[PDB]
């Protein structure tokens, strides 16, 4: 596979985001690392598909919303950053205020 | 020209009068006094005050007032103050506490605090800065519980163990002269300070006292090596003499004295009760009463910490599988139900609040939880605020007060007994520079950046092939104090005066700081800072209810605490 | 044919502890008000102050219970133990101080014993 | 009063008489004798034995026949026997194998095993202790290699390789002075013993000699080197000189000689045979002939080991990628069925059954599993059971004969064949605390606790923040010992007398304890415990059929072994 | 996220946990270290279900039958333990004897 | 648990494949590290199955196929190599030229 580090790492947001998108389906309000797990994967599965970063800026805002998280959590996350291989190469992604 | 004050925390930190709620408890912690001069306030970036000629001095070599570090705009919450202030380090030592930058230009700068060539910057706007913890119940079982300990703020571990062995699964101990070398030589790679305690066993004083000369710290006392009057007198017989800490836990069975008899072997001379509440470990069922006592300095362990609705079921548990009880033998149902004791966990959670128990500890791997010391320690005053109001000595509706009285428990309160509060334990001029930098939305549950001897050792930090180190995944990590023989310089081998004045470092070819052991046979209650109360604790032996000044002891367990779902992934 | 993996298949029989040496059998009663619980090894003359027995049956002496296990008395409780004699050099050192020496000095360890106030010299 | 033998098992271990089920095999060994005095067994806890002034002597120095650790209660797994101690360690060595306590008050005490001040313990009651497993056939390629033997309970790594190059991808060597440098430098860090091997290959002494005096502890003959008849016959006459061993691959395309070729160029010297039964190297197709000869010293590596339904499919690919072999070269495929033998693989299993080889290895990353020494060793030793039944040798129904046999081949053999059993390879006085506590459940697959030097340093242990250390996850991990100087004290490097008579270590600065490998130049097959047989072994040139005593060799492959799919999560 | 080391560690015993599940899911009797992933996992998400350890310590024992694990897999699985975050904090979790 | 090593490495074999397979279930075409990942994780469930090493060898070259993946991807992988315990223990499985 040829693993680097960065992409042993990453594997680890994908896993965190399936355990906090199975507690959402079982009727859970999510806690502060499984909202930015879950924002996070999607801005990087969002990269795999080919997305642009403009676009995934926009998603990124609408993914969970205040109703989806425990109290105060909107407020604990001021933005979301993840780099990912776009087709034109490594980019980051920031999602400021993701959650209102 | 004025900015409102709004803006003015937002851009510096807090400032005078103004409140940050701690993570989301219900406690409040209110800024005392402010050091800075308003207009002249340090920073560091593009276009900002530390610059040369400008909040930089451009004329001074390193020896002429400049600091190695500047930590600018500091919320310091310390047994000393909650109060805004610059915090520079040189040395590895906090050298100023007060206002940074260059008197060129500037008015109100500390005449040892110039930003010069020399100087790295730390922003601590927005951030509260503590002491590290001093956890002085330390299992040494397995080498991974440093990270842990680190990513909730300690920054030294006392205690004792080999790894897991038994004898170190049970009680806090590196027993004799070859063990105790193995592991100061261990000790080399932990990137965290370490006193190691020797076994506190034996009817011959030669036996004790070689672990001293080898380079224990201190000494523990268990009942599992036989808490026995004996042992008892030998153990504090040695520490007289060699100026070193006895922690105890004391014979829970009852087996060769009741605690009355403990009290008469320990005959007035320092001791630090370990887990003084029981459920750790000691007298059944009246330990607890050792906190009364003007010669004892009292610690809990943290799994007690606060008395929670899954507390007596998770600890009678915890008990039967620790001790291997079976529930189908008579003796051991009742030893344990002796032992776990919901009469004596309510009343610790009041007698941590008023100040009749003086520390917190983790009890790591063996009974106790290496990264929650801290955790615990606010989660209990949050719940005592709940329960209780506001303490009497409160003003300005802060919590002031009680934040002062439970950040000793964890910081300078434990120091002063292991005899190393001249080097660690506060926020302190002239004292090593462990220092915590806590997000206020984090605080108490995960430290941002953890200094160790003025360089950062553990970090949540991301992504390390990122553009900037922000992005996911955010975790704690090793820093660069931790890599090469930056590790020996950042951290403290805390040993005997006797094993110092022998040579032992060089034999053994230590080259950590080398911290002395010293003035822990002079204490006691009286000296435990903002913990001082002495008074009469009556355990009733029927009924095991707990009174102070002929008052009943008792609050209800909560179902739910602060510094839990919200943050944790498990 | 069952396999549970790492099992015992223990031989027919049973195991005699400390055979060959004298057993006692004394009353001892708690008079205190919290519970105390003896192990197998402790010289059973030394013991908490507060347990009433005949100190001079418990010198030279320990439960006669297998290795790491204790004999329990709740408050009040007076019960019947069984005794063996202590092997090797027959010294003991240290736990309540009493002896620091031979067990082969009654009247010395008794005389500590009655001075200290461990109930029972007779 | 009296105990009955289920209670006692459970609280003590086993005693005399008693089996043990080794892991999910069909596998039974038994307590031949028991060190104790049954009543004053030794245990450590809550209100148990090893206690001050009880079963822990109050009185005694360290140096006053003090031990540093007692393991309670071991059952011991070793060629020396099967039977029942507490195992004393000091100074990092095995000091006393009897029964540890205080003469005080106990009958039966081994005068060198007092507990006392100085002693930690660990509890071995219901575990099989056995010596760490001495592999000699280790490539050097990749070092997350040593957890994996750690896990599988080895302890020494014999061989060479200065990371994934090809020539130590292919070969245990480490070449000449300067590669052998580094790598001795390289080794300070690694938690594990080690032995280095230089090139067996010149025509002249000097090239081959200078490696033995850099630092090298033996040499390595490969075919890939050229296996020829001066290279063996420079090698041999260089160990010689410098008492190491040589280890031999030897020429499988029959380019310079046959077997008959080799065996002369030996000329009777003592020689290791790596991986004698041929698919990992030799002779195509009769090179196992060499476990007969008394001058060789044969091992087996592990991947026929033993002999199942995928073993065929697996090796003659595994081979191709290896190779880089070609389906559609006839000269490939010819090659690929000269070298991957149903027939010797086979017989491989009733030798090793028969003590006519007398060593296991890995082969670790160039053709062998580097943590699957000691799970294979067991499982042939199962197979054999199943297919050709108690040996003749068996009593009362245990299979002790055939677990002396086949623990010799993972421990004392190979410390035999390579001149280090005076250090390490067995549970005997005065030697190296190298010592590996199983769970009976998991014995051969997983080890609970690794000793190095008398200190832990790889464990199965649980989850570092948890109150205690049981709790999940249960994994492998490097202990105490592993970790900053104490990696020095607890692991040998093994060298030539020449290199420490000439200071190799001073010069490199090594800190690691220094091993003497000596005496194995006058041993031969005869010095092999339990597995000391000399034959005459026919391999039928056309049929590659193996004979002994006039018996065709031949058993079956099996479609199921023990000690995997109920154990391993991949 | 801010992940500190018990929370790395503990996404390993979910993914192990899934793993084993899928391996139950397509009828394999399971082995040791899938039955205790999947008890273990349990007791986890239990925990941040808000369940208590009362609650835990019975329904662990529920989990997977004898029927559900290969020969042996009862006998040697003595006890589950686990550590989680309940709305109360960190507590102890240990199931007795789960698989009969 | 009792994890190794092996068995805390290949867990992240599994994590991969997870990841690729829900990148292929999408409509992406599947890169270098998610193909050779997808059919090494098949490989090791394959024995863990009990299949033998010859079923593995056939079928791990009919996983993916050439429209399941970029262009280039089936001319990188020459050949996939994985361990894993089958009931007679730990063998080495080659897929060569997988896919085609
Ligand atoms: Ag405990
Ligand atoms: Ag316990
Ligand atoms: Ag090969
Ligand atoms: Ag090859
Ligand atoms: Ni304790
Ligand atoms: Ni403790
Ligand atoms: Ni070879
Ligand atoms: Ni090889
Ligand atoms: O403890
Ligand atoms: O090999």
């Amino acid at each position: 596979m040829h693993l680097n580090p960065a992409e042993k790492e990453k594997l680890q947001i994908f896993l965190a985001s399936e355990l906090a998108l199975k507690r959402k389906a079982r009727g859970l309000k999510l806690n502060y690392p499984e909202a930015v797990a879950i924002i996070t994967s999607f801005i990087m599965e969002g990269a795999r598909d080919g997305k642009t970063v403009a676009m995934l800026m926009e998603e990124g805002k609408h993914v969970l919303t205040r109703d989806d998280v425990m109290e105060g959590v909107p407020e604990m996350i001021d933005d979301i950053q993840a780099e990912a291989t776009f087709p034109d190469g490594t980019k980051l992604v920031t999602v400021h205020n993701p959650i209102s | 020209m004025k900015i409102n004050r709004q803006q003015y925390a937002e851009s510096y930190g807090p400032t005078v009068g103004d409140q940050v709620r701690l993570a989301d408890t219900d406690l409040w912690i209110e800024v005392e006094k402010d050091y800075t001069t308003y207009g002249d306030e340090a920073n560091f970036g593009g276009g900002k005050v530390l610059r040369e000629g400008m909040g930089e001095n451009g004329t001074y070599t390193r020896t002429e007032n400049v600091l190695d570090l500047l930590l600018t705009n500091a919320l310091i919450l310390d047994y000393t103050g909650i109060y805004k202030a610059d915090i520079g380090v040189k040395d590895g030592y906090i050298v100023g506490i007060g206002k940074g930058g260059n008197p060129d230009i500037m008015d109100g700068v500390t005449p040892n605090m110039i930003v010069g060539t020399a100087t790295e910057v730390i922003a601590a706007e927005g951030k509260i800065v503590t002491a590290g913890g001093i956890d002085t119940h330390v299992h040494f079982i397995n080498p991974d519980q440093v990270d842990v300990a680190l990513a909730n703020g300690i920054t030294t571990l006392f205690g004792g163990g080999t790894g897991p062995a038994e004898g170190s699964k049970a009680t806090t101990v590196t027993p004799g002269p070859w063990n105790i070398e193995k592991m100061l030589k261990s000790t080399e790679g932990l990137p965290i300070n370490v006193g190691i305690l020797g076994k506190g066993h034996g009817s011959s004083i030669a036996p004790i006292m070689e672990q001293i000369d080898a380079g224990a710290a201190g000494l523990k006392i268990h009942e599992d090596w036989g808490a026995t009057p004996a042992s008892i007198d030998r153990s504090l017989t040695v520490a007289d003499e060699a100026d070193v800490q006895v922690a105890i836990h004391s014979d829970t069975l009852n087996e060769a004295g009741f605690l009355e008899d403990t009290l008469r072997a320990i005959n007035g001379r320092v001791i630090h009760s370990f887990h003084v509440e029981g459920a750790g470990g000691g007298h059944a069922p009246d330990i607890m009463a050792m906190a009364g006592h003007p010669n004892v300095l009292p610690s809990s362990t943290n799994p007690t910490r606060p008395f929670t609705v899954n507390t007596i079921d998770e600890h009678l548990d915890m008990l039967m599988v620790c001790h291997h009880l079976k529930q189908n033998i008579p003796e051991d149902v009742a030893f344990a139900d002796s032992r776990i004791r919901p009469e004596t966990i309510a009343a610790e959670d009041i007698l941590h609040d008023l100040g009749i128990i003086s520390m917190m500890s983790t009890d790591a791997l063996a009974m106790g939880r290496a990264g929650e010391m801290v955790l615990r320690t606010w989660q209990t005053a949050d719940k005592m605020k709940k329960q209780r109001g506001p303490l009497a000595e409160e003003k300005n509706g802060s919590d002031n007060f009680r934040a002062k009285r439970y950040v000793s428990k964890y910081t300078i309160n434990p120091a002063i007994a292991q005899g190393i509060a001249h080097e660690v334990g506060s926020i302190e001029e002239g004292k090593f520079a462990d220092l915590v930098l806590w997000e206020p939305k984090f605080f108490g549950v995960k430290a941002d950046r953890v200094i160790k001897g003025g360089i950062i050792a553990y970090a949540q930090i991301g992504d390390p092939s990122a553009s900037i180190p922000t992005p996911q995944p955010v975790m704690g990590r090793r820093m660069y104090g931790t890599v090469g023989d930056l590790i020996h310089d950042t951290n403290i081998t805390f040993m005997s005066k006797s094993s110092i004045q022998q040579g032992v470092p060089a034999k053994l070819g230590l080259k950590r700081r080398i911290g002395t052991v010293k003035n822990c046979r002079n204490i006691g209650k009286k000296d435990m800072k903002w913990n001082d109360v002495t008074t009469d604790i009556d355990i009733n032996p029927e009924t095991y209810e707990v009174k102070v000044d002929g008052e009943v002891l008792t609050c209800e367990p909560v179902k739910e605490l602060p510094m839990a779902q919200r943050y944790f992934l498990f | 044919n069952y396999i549970v993996p790492g099992e015992y298949r223990v031989a027919e029989g049973e195991i005699e502890i400390n055979a060959g040496r004298e057993k006692t059998t004394i009353r001892v009663s708690n008079t205190g008000d919290r519970p105390i619980q003896v192990g197998s090894h402790i010289h059973f003359v030394e013991v908490n102050k507060e347990l009433l027995f005949d100190r001079a049956e418990g010198i030279g002496r320990r439960l006669n219970i297998p290795s790491g296990t204790a004999a329990r008395f709740e408050p009040g409780e007076e019960m019947e133990v069984e005794l063996t004699e202590l092997g090797g050099n027959r010294e003991v050192f240290g736990i309540s101080d009493l002896t620091n020496g031979s067990v082969d000095n009654k009247e010395l360890i008794l005389q500590r014993a009655k001075e200290l106030g461990y109930k029972g010299v007779e």
